[PDB]
């Protein structure tokens, strides 16, 4: 890899200047090279490995439903033939995509996943591996389709799993994770009825458990239930 | 709009 | 190329496709495609590649300021040594801004601007080709500093000396440029006199033609003429 | 501010 010969330090550092930077696609090159000097990575450090990663996607994600949402009105009766370049183009963004979510869901398996013993690291992890096979699922569209659909909710699923058992319900990994997943059962799964209880359930349990937190925790908790609550008034 | 997931991105 | 096999006319329609899909290195690629094809460039394809190089050399200048602040402050009294890291990083940047400034200036010198007969076209080719010795210039520390600033005035000044023939004063090129060049005075050369004097003779000159056009190129002239106001407002 | 220049990117 073009980082082997860099610090770890050195990575984490310049991953912290790309990001001041708004240079993502550098910042997710410094902490993949950050993580293959293979030693575990601290709180902050999965903080700037799934920050960086999420706004590489983020774009290639919006790009794609451009183009798709061109290529699928270039597809309707009446309208003029156009050539093979919006479904081309499409693809090309597509796979770049592929390559991206690929190249994360390789991080968290070699091998970030099983060394994360702690609770805390090992949902974090994944719950990232759940948000990347999510956007594999966004464009699939083949035999595999179904499996991705699955590996995103097998993922979660032991996420949730141990969460519930290990994490308090105000923990803010604990409810991006939740908020997450109820997504991806209202956009992927088709089960908008488990994706509405499962916001529900999530806010009303961490509304009760913010009695027990200091003001910086009420903040970083009441911020992701106000996304639970966002979804919930935009789906009901 | 769009769904809410977390992390944001900027 | 690697655009070599792709039709001009899909390229093109690609340019478009990237611009819509807010994906500018992508746009700028495909219209480096198209110019390699060796034809000359329509009105709306040279606004394509301008728009599309403008769009990723602007990435990279935001990133190099806020990089370069860090690192002036790193070298101030008092400040706690941190290592060559910004330097580095700085320095990368640096060095693929500069790589997109050479892509243009390249594409321009072949061979753009020798094939550039009308005025319009000539005019639109040398203040591009003013722009990016401009953006070389902001970076520009070493023996060839100097000579890298006469680049970027002289080729803003052989673009205006034609203007000024063959261009009313209300054009949108002609306005640009004039915009671009009293920056350059102000910014690059140290002469803040000069650039204020510019943009108000140029506001002034385009104030007294506006009576002879159409509601839409009143438009397009006035959108600019007040980027020149803005200009002298924080100058004055 | 930053003194503008046209064109203006996104
Ligand atoms: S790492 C030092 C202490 N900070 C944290 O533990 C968390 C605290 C609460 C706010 N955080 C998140 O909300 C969060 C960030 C990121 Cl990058 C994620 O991917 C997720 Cl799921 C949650 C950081
Ligand atoms: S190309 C078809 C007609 N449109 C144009 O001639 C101009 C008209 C006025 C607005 N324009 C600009 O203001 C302009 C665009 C771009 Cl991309 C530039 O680099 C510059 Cl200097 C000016 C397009
Ligand atoms: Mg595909
Ligand atoms: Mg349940
Ligand atoms: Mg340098
Ligand atoms: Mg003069």
């Amino acid at each position: 890899g073009a980082m082997g010969s860099m610090e770890r330090a050195s990575l984490i550092q310049k991953a912290k200047l790309a990001e001041q930077a708004e240079r993502y696609e550098d910042m997710a090159a410094f902490m993949k090279g950050a993580v293959e000097k293979g030693e575990e990575l601290s709180c902050e450090e999965r903080n700037l490995l799934s920050v960086a990663y999420k706004n590489v996607v983020g774009g290639q994600r919006a790009a794609w439903r451009v183009l798709s949402s061109i290529e699928q009105k270039s597809n309707e009766e009446g309208s003029e033939e156009k050539g093979p370049e919006v479904r081309e183009y499409r693809e090309k963004v597509e796979t770049e995509l592929q390559g991206v979510c690929d190249t994360v869901l390789g991080l968290l398996d070699s091998h970030l996943i099983k060394e994360a013993g702690d609770a805390e690291s090992r949902v974090f992890y994944l719950k990232m591996k759940g948000d990347y096979y999510r956007y594999l699922a966004e464009v699939a569209t083949g035999d595999d389709k179904k499996r991705i659909i699955d590996s995103a909710r097998s993922a979660y699923q032991e996420a949730m799993d141990i969460s519930k058992k290990e994490m308090p319900p105000t923990n803010p990994i604990r409810l991006g994770l939740a908020l997450n997943f109820s997504v991806f059962h209202y956009e992927i799964a088709n089960s908008p009825e488990e994706a509405i209880s499962l916001a529900k359930t999530t806010f009303d349990e961490a509304m009760a458990d913010l009695h027990t937190l200091s003001e910086d925790s009420y903040k970083d908790s009441t911020l992701i239930m106000q996304l639970l609550r966002d979804n919930l008034t935009l789906w009901t | 709009p769009r769904s809410c997931t977390w992390p944001l991105p900027r």
